[PDB]
């Protein structure tokens, strides 16, 4: 149900 | 001394012919270099990059490079302008930025109602992709009208269908299903920087070897060249031979007679041995992994090896 994400946000440093 | 940083711009150019995933060679690209104060002004950067590269700052607009969770890296958006570059740059030092600049000023964008997208054009007969530049589409704009400004520069004939897909990230090329939703009801995770590839929906690309851009794009991530080398012959440089990661033992062994015009029967396959120099186990034909399982044990950067005697 809940949303996994694709990774397109940006990278943590 | 340690109070600079280095700037990288990348022109749009650079993403002409680029065959790859996202928009260029991040291991093999022409930037304009930048040795920059990491407390100097944006604006001061704005007006030392306007005189350089012989436009006003009304024709220029800077879109930062950004790595993505997944891996890619992509143009984002860039008001602000009097926080310190390494600031801007969250610390990241070479900052590498793309350059959008204008041709016979920039049309407005707005960071809100927006989208900065760039296209790719597939074509299946050839297997290769080709740079259809990039756009400023409100995100509220349906898919079925963008088809225009696609067929337009891939030099479509008016209603040539197409086949749309997301490129997301490597072996993710996500087909686009339904022409009249939202650009960012289509695409989860809208962002600037998203790249649409585009091709010609004809009957004739199931003749080639790679028929769809997905296609394309899962060969490309799969594909692993190899050190083949004579164990029978000390300290034999061999020679590379471009493999696929899923060729399973028969794949492997036929391409690797090919290279050396012999039958893959009188081919002994050896296990790397890793960090040792030398041959490892032997190779069983019935091996009944594939191609990645046997080089597993090699990290991205360690040059991909195996042995080999002639029987």
């Amino acid at each position: 149900s809940p949303r996994t994400g694709k990774g397109k946000w940006k990278r943590k440093s | 001394a340690h109070l600079y940083m280095q700037v990288q711009i990348v022109a749009e150019d650079q993403f002409c012919g680029h065959q790859g995933n996202d928009m260029y060679d991040e291991e093999k690209v022409k930037y304009t270099v930048f040795k920059v104060l990491k407390n100097s002004s944006l604006a001061e950067f704005v007006q030392s990059l306007s005189q350089t590269m012989g436009f006003p700052q009304d024709q220029i607009r800077l879109w930062p490079m950004q790595a993505r969770s997944n891996g890619t890296k992509r143009p984002a958006m860039l008001a602000d302008g009097n926080k310190t570059m390494i600031e801007l740059s969250d610390n990241e030092n070479p900052w590498t930025i793309f350059l959008e600049t204008v041709d016979p000023t920039l049309p407005k964008f707005d960071k809100d109602h927006d989208v900065m997208l760039f296209l790719k054009m597939y074509d299946p007969k050839t297997r290769s992709l080709n740079y259809c530049g990039h756009i400023y589409t409100p995100i509220s704009c349906k898919i079925r009208d963008l088809l225009p400004v696609m067929c337009d520069r891939a030099g479509f004939i008016q209603d040539t269908s197409l086949i749309l897909y997301e490129e997301v990230k490597p072996n993710l090329t996500e087909r686009i299903q339904d022409y009249d939703v939202s650009l960012d009801k289509a695409l989860d995770e809208l962002m600037d920087g998203d790249i649409i590839v585009f091709q010609k929906d004809d009957p004739e690309n199931d003749n080639s070897e790679l028929p769809t851009a997905k296609e394309y794009f899962r060969d490309l991530y799969h594909r692993v060249d190899v050190i083949f080398c004579d164990k029978t012959i000390p300290n034999d440089p061999g020679f590379v031979v471009t493999l696929s990661n899923r060729m399973n033992y028969f794949q492997v062994a036929k391409t690797v007679a090919q290279r050396l015009n012999t039958d893959p029967m009188l081919l002994q396959f050896f296990k790397s041995q890793g960090y040792r120099d030398g041959p490892g186990n032997p190779l069983r034909h019935n091996y009944e992994g594939t191609l990645r399982d046997l080089l597993q044990f090699f990290k991205p950067r360690q040059p991909k090896k195996l042995y080999y005697q002639q029987l």
